[PDB]
C-alpha cells in the first residue's frame, strides 16, 4: 500500500477469496428450499 | 410455475438452463456475471499492491496481473524498474467500484425487473429465431470490440507509451510512430505453419 | 412516434419505468410541453400559474445560453489555432477594451477587419437598444422596416397569442409551418439549450478553480488524459 | 552444396507455399469442388425464411 | 520431392474441400427427422 | 487530512454493509420494493457521494 | 425582344427564318429555335435536355465566379500561394495544409480522402434530394422548385418571372461558354486567365492568339 | 421476380424518383432506368442500344480476362516476351516472333500482315454468319439464339434463363467498367495493371491515385 490507505490492509487480505463464496451461497439457497 | 422443477422439467443442477426463454432475468445474470469478473479483477490487483515490493524483482513475487499494466506502461522506467504504485491502485480501485454498479444491474433484473422483455421493450427484445435482430446484438457487440481495440491503438500511438522490450540498453517505454500496416506482412502471420 | 416519444402520457422521464410506480409524477406537469421528463424533486413550481414565467425563463436563457456558448469558444478557437485577434480568454476579454481595445472578424467570412474604438459610444447603445427590445418583448411593437427576412415588418406586430414564439418575420424560409414539425423543433429547441445552459457552467467553473483557456483546456486534456484531471489539478 | 533439398523449414510462407506451381494447386482443387457443389445447388433445400432450427 | 509434394497437397486439398462443402450441403436435415 | 480520508472509508465500508445486508432482502421480500424504496434511493445516492468524496480528497492528500 | 411567342428575337436576327423547326414556338425560356443537327425532335428528350441544360448552366455560373474570384484577390490585396486555379487543387500537397482565404488560422486541411469521402457523401444526399424531395421542402417540381428556395420572393408577378428566366438562362449560356474558353486556353498558353487579359489590355495583338498555335506539329 | 417487373431495384435505391422513366418498366434483363439523358424514347433505337451493349459487354469479359492473364502467369512462373497488354502486340517485331506461351516449338507466329489478313477474312465471316445466320446455326435470335453454340443446354426453363440473363448484363457492366479502368490507367501510369496492385497494396495512403495527379499539368 502507497500511503495513508495502509491501515486497510487486513481487510484487502480478504478479498480475493470473496467472488468464490457465491458458489456456495447458491448451494445454500438451494438448499433452503430443500432441493425443490 | 417459473422457478418449478416439475413444470420447467429441468432439476435444481440444471438451474441456469430455466433461463433460455427469460430475457430479463438472463440479463441479469449476466450482467452479475460480469460484476464477479470486474470484481476478481479489482481485488487480486490490490492484493498484490499490498504485498508488492519494488526493490525486488516483479517475477520473484508471484505476480501475475501486475505486469500486464507495467507492459502497457505505467509507473515504470528503463531496464524495467518500478518508480511507482499509484497507478496500480488506480487500476485496482476502479474496477473494485464498477464491480458495485454491475452487480446492482445484475440483481436488480435478476430479482425485480421483467422476464420478458419483448412485451414493452420492441428494442431490447429477442426471439432466438429472429436472425436479423441477432445479428443487430452481434454488430452492436463487435462495434464496441472495435471501440475496445482503437483504445489500445490509441495508448499506442499518442499516450504516452508502450513498453518495448527491443529498445537497445535495455528494455524501454517508447511512442511507436510507424506501425507497420503491410497487408502482405500482417496476413503472414495468421497464414504461418504453426 | 415523432410527438408520441415527447408528448403525452407515455412521454420519456428523467428515471425508468422500474424505478418509478407511473403515477407518482408531481400531476401539474402532465405533458403537453416540449422538454418535459416529469422532473421536479423539490416543487418550485407547484402553482400552474408559476410554470407560464418559469417556461418564459427557461426558453430566455435557453436562446442566450447557445449564443453564450458558442462565442465563448469560437473566437479562442480562432486564437490558439493562430488568429490575429486581442485576447481570447473570454473573462479577459473584457479588460482589452479597457482604453484603447480593438478587434477582428471572419467568423463566416473573409477579412481581417479592425475596428475604430467606439466603446463609449457602445456601452449607452447597448443600454438603448435593450431598452427598445425588451419593452418590445413585454408589450410594444417597435418600428417597422430595414428589411430581415420576408414580410419585411408590414405594419406592426400580431395581434397577441405570442408570448415566446413570434414567428412571423422571424422565419426567412418558413421552417415550421406543420404542427408536428414545430413540434420537433420546440423539443430539439429546448434540448439544445438545456444543454448549452450546463454548459456554461461547465466553462464557469473552469474559470473560478483552474483559470486557463477554457478551449485550451481541448489541447491540454485530449493530449495528456493523466496530466490534466481534477487529481492533477486540486491537489498541485 | 552438396545436395539438393526444398530448404523449406525455418522459412514463414504461406500455406507453406514456395513455387506459384505449387500456389495454384489449391486453386485448381478449390475452385472445381465449389464448382461441383454450386452445380449439385440445384437439388437441394433453398428457401426465403424456411429455417432449420428452434 | 517436389512431384510428391504436389501430389501431397493435392490429396490434402481435395478431402478437406470434399469435407467443407460436404457440411455446407445440407447436414442437419438428413436425419431421421420428426 | 488522514483522518478525513478515513472516517469517510469506514463510512464508505459501513454503507456497503448496509447495501449488501439490506438490499437483497429488500428485494426478495414480495412488496419491499413498494415498501422500501426512498431508503434504497438514499442509500445508493449517500454511496456515490462517499465515492465522490473519497476521491476528490484523495487529490488534496499531498 | 418579347423572347416567347412567335415573335422571339432569333439568334440570326434580320433573315429571321420563319418556318422553324416547328416542334417549338416560344412558351419555354431560351427558345429561339437554333436546332440545327436536330436532336431534340421528342418531347421527352426535349425536356431532358431542358433538364441538363438548366443544371449546366447553373453549375457554369458557379464555375466562372470561383475562377473570376481568386485572381482578382491576389491583384488586389490577398495571400494565396498556389493562387492559380489550377494549381489550386493540389494545395493539400503544398506545404502544410490548404489555408483558405491564405489564413493559417482557420481549417487548414490535409487528407485528401477524408475530404473527398465528406464530399460524396454529401453530394450524393443533396443530389437525392434534388431529385426526389426528402427534407427542406417536398419534390414540387423538377426544376423550379422555389418554395424553400425563395427567401426573397422574386417569383411575384408572372411576367417578370418568365422575364426572370429569360435572364436567367441567356446569363447561364454565357457562362457555359466562357468556360469552355477556360479549358481551351488552359492547355493553350498554360497559364491564368486574368494573367492573359492583363497581357492583352496592355498588348492589342502582339499576343493575341496565333503565337501560341504552332504546338501540334510531330 | 425481383429482378425486373415494376418493382426492380433501381439505379438510386430512394432516390430514383419515386418513379421510373416513363417509357420501360421491366420486360427487359438489366433495367434499372439510368436513362437521364433520355436518348433512347423510340423502340427501335432502344433495341439498337442492347443490341450494342450486349455485343460490347460480351467483348469486354475476354478482354479483361486476357489483359489479366498474362500478368498473372509470366510473373508466377512462365515468360511471355513481355506480358503487359501494352507490349504484348510488339511480340512479333520483338527477336524471332511471337512465340505462345514462350515456347519456340509451338506456333512461333511472324508475318503480321499476313495474321492481319487472316483476322480480316475470318471476323468477316463471323460478323456477317452473326447478321444473317449461316453454318452451324440459323439466324433466329439477333442476341439470345439457343443453338449449337450453346451446348451444356441451361437456357430451357423460362425463368433461370431470365436470371442468367441479368447475371450475364451485370457482369457484362462491371466488366466494361474494368476496362475503361484498364485503358485510363494505361493512359496515366504506363505500367501492367496487377504491377498497379501490388504497388497500391504496398501502401495504400501514398501510392493511392493522386501521386500520379500533377502529369498533366499544362
Ligand atoms: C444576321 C446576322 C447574324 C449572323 C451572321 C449571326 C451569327 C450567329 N448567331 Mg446570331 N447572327 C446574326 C443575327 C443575330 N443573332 C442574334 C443573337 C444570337 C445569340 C444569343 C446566339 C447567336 C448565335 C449565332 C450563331 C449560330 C450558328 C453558330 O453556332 O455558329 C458557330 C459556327 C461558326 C461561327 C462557324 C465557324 C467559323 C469560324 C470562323 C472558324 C474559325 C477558323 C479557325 C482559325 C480554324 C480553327 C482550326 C482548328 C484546328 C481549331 C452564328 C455565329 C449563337 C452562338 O453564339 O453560337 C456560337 C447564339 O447563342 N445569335 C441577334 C439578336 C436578336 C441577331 C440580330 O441581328
Ligand atoms: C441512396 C444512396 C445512393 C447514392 C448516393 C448512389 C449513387 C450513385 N449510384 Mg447507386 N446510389 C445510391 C443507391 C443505390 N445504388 C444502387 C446500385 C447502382 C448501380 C448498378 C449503379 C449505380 C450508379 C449510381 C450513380 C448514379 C448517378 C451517376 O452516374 O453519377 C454521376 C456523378 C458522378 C460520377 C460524380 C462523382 C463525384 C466524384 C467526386 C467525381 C470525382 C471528381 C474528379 C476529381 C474528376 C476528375 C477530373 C478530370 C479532369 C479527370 C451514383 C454515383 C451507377 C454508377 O455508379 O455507374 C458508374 C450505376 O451503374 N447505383 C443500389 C442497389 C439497388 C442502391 C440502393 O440503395
Ligand atoms: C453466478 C452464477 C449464477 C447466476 C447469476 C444465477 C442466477 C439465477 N439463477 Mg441460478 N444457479 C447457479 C448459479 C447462478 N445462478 C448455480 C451454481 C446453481 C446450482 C446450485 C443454480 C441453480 C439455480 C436454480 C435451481 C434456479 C436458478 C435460478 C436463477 C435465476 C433467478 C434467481 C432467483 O430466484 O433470485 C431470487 C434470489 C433470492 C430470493 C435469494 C437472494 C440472493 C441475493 C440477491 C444475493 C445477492 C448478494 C449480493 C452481495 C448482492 C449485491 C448487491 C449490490 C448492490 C452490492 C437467476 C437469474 C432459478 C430460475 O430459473 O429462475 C426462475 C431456478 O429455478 N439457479
Ligand atoms: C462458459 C459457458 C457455459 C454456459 C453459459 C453454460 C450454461 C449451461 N450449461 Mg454448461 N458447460 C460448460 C460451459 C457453460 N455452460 C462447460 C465448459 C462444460 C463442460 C464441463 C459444461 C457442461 C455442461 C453439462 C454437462 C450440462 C450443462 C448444462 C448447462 C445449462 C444449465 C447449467 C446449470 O444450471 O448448472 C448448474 C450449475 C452447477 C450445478 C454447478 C456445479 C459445479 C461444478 C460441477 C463443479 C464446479 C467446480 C469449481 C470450479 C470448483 C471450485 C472449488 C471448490 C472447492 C469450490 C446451461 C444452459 C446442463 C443442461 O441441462 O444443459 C441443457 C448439463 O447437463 N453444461
Ligand atoms: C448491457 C446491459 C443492459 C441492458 C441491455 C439493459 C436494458 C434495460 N434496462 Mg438496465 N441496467 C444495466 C445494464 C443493462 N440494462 C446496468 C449495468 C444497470 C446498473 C446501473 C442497469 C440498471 C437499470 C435500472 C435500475 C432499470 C433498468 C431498466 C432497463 C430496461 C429499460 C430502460 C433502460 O434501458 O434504461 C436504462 C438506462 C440506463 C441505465 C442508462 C445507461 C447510461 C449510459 C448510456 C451508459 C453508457 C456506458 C457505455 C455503454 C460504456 C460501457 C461501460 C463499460 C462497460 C465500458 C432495459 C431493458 C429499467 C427496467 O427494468 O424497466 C423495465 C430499470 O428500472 N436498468
Ligand atoms: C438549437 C437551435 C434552435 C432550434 C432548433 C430552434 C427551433 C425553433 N425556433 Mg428558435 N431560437 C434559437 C435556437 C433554436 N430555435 C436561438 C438561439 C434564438 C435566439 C437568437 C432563437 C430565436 C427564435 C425566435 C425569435 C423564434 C424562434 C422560433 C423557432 C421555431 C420555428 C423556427 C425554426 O424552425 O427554427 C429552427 C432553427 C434551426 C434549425 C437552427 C438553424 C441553424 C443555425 C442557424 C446555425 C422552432 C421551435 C420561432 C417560433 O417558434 O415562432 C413560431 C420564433 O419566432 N426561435
Ligand atoms: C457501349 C456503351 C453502352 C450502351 C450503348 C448502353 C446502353 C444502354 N444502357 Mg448501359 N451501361 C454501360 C454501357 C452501355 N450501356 C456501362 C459501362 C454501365 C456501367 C456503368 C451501364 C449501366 C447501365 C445502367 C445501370 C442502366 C443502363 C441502361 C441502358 C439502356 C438505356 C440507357 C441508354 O440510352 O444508354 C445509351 C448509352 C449510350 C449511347 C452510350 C454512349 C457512350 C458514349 C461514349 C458516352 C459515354 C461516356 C461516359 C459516360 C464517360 C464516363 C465513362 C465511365 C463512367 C465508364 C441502354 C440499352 C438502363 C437499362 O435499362 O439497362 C438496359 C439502366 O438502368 N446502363
Ligand atoms: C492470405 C489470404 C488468405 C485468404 C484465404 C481465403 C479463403 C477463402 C474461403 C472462401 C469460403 C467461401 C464460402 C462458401 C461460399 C458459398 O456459400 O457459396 C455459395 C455462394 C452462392 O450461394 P447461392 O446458392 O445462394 O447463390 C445464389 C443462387 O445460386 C441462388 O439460387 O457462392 C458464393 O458467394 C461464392 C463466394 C466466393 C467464393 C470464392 C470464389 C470461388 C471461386 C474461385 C475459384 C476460382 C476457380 C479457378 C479455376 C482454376
Ligand atoms: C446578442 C446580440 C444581440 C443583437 C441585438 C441587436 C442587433 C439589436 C438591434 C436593435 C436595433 C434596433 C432596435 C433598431 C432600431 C431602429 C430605430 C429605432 C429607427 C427607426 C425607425 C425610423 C426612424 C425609420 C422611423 C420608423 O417610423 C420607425 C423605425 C423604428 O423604423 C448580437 C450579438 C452579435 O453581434 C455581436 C455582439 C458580435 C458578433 O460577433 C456575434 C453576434 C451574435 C452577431
Ligand atoms: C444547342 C445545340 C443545338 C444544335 O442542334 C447542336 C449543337 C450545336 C451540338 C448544340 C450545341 C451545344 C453546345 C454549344 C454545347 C456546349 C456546352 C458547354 C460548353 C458546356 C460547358 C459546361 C461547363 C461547365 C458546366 C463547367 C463547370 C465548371 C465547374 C463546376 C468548375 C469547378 C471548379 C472550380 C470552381 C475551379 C477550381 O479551380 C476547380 C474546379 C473544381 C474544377
Ligand atoms: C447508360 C447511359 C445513360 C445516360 O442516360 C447517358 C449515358 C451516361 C451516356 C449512358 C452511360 C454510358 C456509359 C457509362 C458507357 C460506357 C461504356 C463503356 C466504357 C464501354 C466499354 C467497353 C469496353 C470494351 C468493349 C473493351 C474491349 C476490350 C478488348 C476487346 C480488348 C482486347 C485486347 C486484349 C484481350 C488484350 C490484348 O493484348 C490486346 C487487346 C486487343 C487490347
Amino acid at each position: 500500500l502507497p500511503e495513508a490507505y495502509a491501515p486497510f490492509a487486513p481487510i484487502v487480505d480478504v478479498l480475493p477469496v470473496i467472488p468464490v463464496f457465491f458458489i456456495l451461497l447458491a448451494f445454500v439457497w438451494q438448499a433452503a428450499v430443500s432441493f425443490r | 410455475g417459473g422457478r418449478d422443477q416439475e413444470t420447467t422439467g429441468f432439476a435444481w443442477w440444471s438451474g441456469n438452463a430455466r433461463l433460455i426463454n427469460l430475457s430479463g432475468k438472463l440479463l441479469g445474470a449476466h450482467v452479475a456475471h460480469a460484476g464477479l469478473i470486474v470484481f476478481w479483477a479489482g481485488a487480486m490487483n490490490l492484493f498484490e499492491v499490498s504485498h508488492f515490493v519494488p526493490e525486488k524483482p516483479m517475477y520473484e513475487q508471484g505476480l501475475i496481473l501486475l505486469p500486464h499494466i507495467a507492459t502497457l506502461g505505467y509507473g515504470v522506467g528503463p531496464g524495467g524498474e518500478i518508480i511507482d504504485t499509484f497507478p496500480y491502485f488506480v487500476s485496482g480501485v476502479l474496477h473494485l467500484i464498477s464491480s458495485a454498479v454491475l452487480g446492482f444491474g445484475g440483481v436488480y433484473h435478476s430479482l425485480i425487473g421483467p422476464e420478458t422483455l419483448e412485451e414493452s421493450y420492441p428494442f431490447f427484445g429477442y426471439v432466438w429465431k429472429d436472425k436479423n435482430k441477432m445479428t443487430n446484438i452481434l454488430g452492436y457487440h463487435l462495434i464496441m470490440l472495435g471501440l475496445g481495440a482503437w483504445l489500445l491503438v490509441w495508448k499506442a500511438m499518442y499516450f504516452g507509451g508502450v513498453y518495448d522490450t527491443w529498445a537497445p540498453g535495455g528494455g524501454d517505454v517508447r511512442v511507436i510512430t510507424n506501425p507497420t500496416t503491410n497487408a502482405a506482412v500482417i496476413f503472414g502471420y495468421l497464414v504461418k505453419s504453426p | 412516434a415523432d410527438l408520441d416519444k415527447w408528448y403525452g402520457p407515455d412521454r420519456k422521464l428523467f428515471l425508468p419505468s422500474g424505478l418509478y410506480d407511473r403515477s407518482e409524477i408531481p400531476e401539474y406537469l402532465n405533458g403537453e410541453l416540449a422538454g418535459d421528463y416529469g422532473y421536479d424533486p423539490l416543487g418550485l413550481g407547484k402553482d400552474p400559474e408559476t410554470v407560464a414565467k418559469y417556461r418564459e425563463n427557461e426558453l430566455l436563457h435557453a436562446r442566450w445560453a447557445m449564443l453564450a456558448a458558442a462565442g465563448i469558444l469560437i473566437p479562442e478557437g480562432l486564437q490558439a489555432n493562430g488568429a490575429n485577434i486581442k485576447g481570447g480568454t473570454w473573462f479577459e476579454t473584457g479588460a482589452e477594451m479597457l482604453n484603447g481595445g480593438t478587434l477582428n472578424y471572419f467568423a463566416v467570412p473573409w477579412g481581417i477587419v479592425s475596428n475604430p474604438l467606439p466603446l463609449f459610444a457602445v456601452i449607452a447603445v447597448e443600454v438603448g437598444l435593450m431598452g427598445a427590445v425588451e419593452f418590445y418583448r413585454r408589450n410594444g411593437t417597435g418600428p417597422a422596416g430595414y428589411s430581415p427576412g420576408i414580410g419585411k415588418f408590414d405594419s406592426s406586430v400580431f395581434d397577441g397569442l405570442d408570448p415566446l414564439y413570434p414567428g412571423g418575420p422571424f422565419d426567412p424560409l418558413g421552417l415550421a409551418d406543420d404542427p408536428e414539425v414545430l413540434q420537433e423543433l420546440k423539443v430539439k429547441e429546448i434540448k439544445n439549450g438545456r444543454l448549452a445552459m450546463v454548459s456554461v457552467l461547465g466553462f464557469a467553473v473552469q474559470s473560478y478553480v483552474t483559470g486557463e483557456g477554457p478551449y485550451a483546456n481541448w489541447t491540454k486534456h485530449v493530449a495528456d488524459p493523466f496530466g490534466y484531471n481534477l487529481l492533477t489539478v486540486l491537489g498541485a | 552444396l552438396v545436395d539438393e533439398r526444398m530448404n523449406g523449414d525455418g522459412t514463414g510462407r504461406p500455406f507453406g507455399v514456395n513455387d506459384p506451381v505449387l500456389g495454384w494447386v489449391l486453386l485448381g482443387v478449390f475452385g472445381t469442388m465449389w464448382a461441383i457443389w454450386f452445380i449439385g445447388q440445384k437439388d437441394l433445400g433453398d428457401f426465403e425464411d424456411a429455417d432449420d432450427g428452434l | 520431392m517436389l512431384t510428391l509434394k504436389i501430389f501431397v497437397y493435392t490429396v490434402v486439398t481435395f478431402f478437406v474441400c470434399l469435407f467443407i462443402f460436404g457440411f455446407l450441403s445440407n447436414d442437419p436435415a438428413r436425419n431421421p427427422g420428426k | 487530512m488522514t483522518s478525513i480520508l478515513q472516517v469517510a472509508l469506514l463510512a464508505l465500508i459501513f454503507v456497503s454493509f448496509a447495501l449488501v445486508v439490506g438490499v437483497p432482502v429488500v428485494f426478495a421480500t414480495p412488496n419491499g420494493w413498494t415498501d422500501n424504496k426512498g431508503a434504497v434511493f438514499s442509500g445508493l445516492s449517500l454511496w456515490l457521494l462517499l465515492v465522490f468524496v473519497v476521491g476528490i480528497l484523495n487529490s488534496f492528500v499531498v | 425582344i418579347e423572347f416567347y411567342g412567335p415573335n422571339r428575337a432569333k439568334w440570326l436576327g434580320p433573315y429571321s427564318e420563319n418556318a422553324t423547326p416547328a416542334y417549338l414556338t416560344g412558351e419555354f425560356p431560351g427558345d429561339y429555335g437554333w436546332d440545327t443537327a436536330g436532336l431534340s425532335a421528342d418531347p421527352e428528350t426535349f425536356k431532358r435536355y431542358r433538364e441538363l441544360e438548366l443544371i449546366h448552366a447553373r453549375w457554369a455560373m458557379l464555375g466562372a465566379l470561383g475562377c473570376i474570384t481568386p485572381e482578382l484577390l491576389a491583384k488586389s490585396g490577398t495571400q494565396f500561394g498556389e493562387a492559380v486555379w489550377f494549381k489550386a487543387g493540389a494545395q493539400i500537397f503544398s506545404e502544410g495544409g490548404l489555408d483558405y482565404l491564405g489564413n493559417p488560422s482557420l481549417v487548414h486541411a490535409q487528407n485528401i480522402v477524408a475530404t473527398l469521402a465528406v464530399q460524396v457523401i454529401l453530394m450524393g444526399l443533396v443530389e437525392g434530394y434534388r431529385v426526389n424531395g426528402g427534407p427542406a421542402g417536398e419534390g414540387l417540381d423538377p426544376l423550379y422548385p422555389g418554395e424553400s428556395f425563395d427567401p426573397l420572393g422574386l417569383a411575384d408577378d408572372p411576367d417578370t418571372f418568365a422575364e426572370l428566366k429569360v435572364k436567367e438562362i441567356k446569363n447561364g449560356r454565357l457562362a457555359m461558354f466562357s468556360m469552355f474558353g477556360f479549358f481551351v486556353q488552359a492547355i493553350v498558353t498554360g497559364k491564368g486567365p486574368i494573367q492573359n487579359l492583363d497581357d492583352h489590355l496592355s498588348n492589342p495583338t502582339v499576343n493575341n492568339a496565333f503565337a501560341f498555335a504552332t504546338k501540334f506539329t510531330p
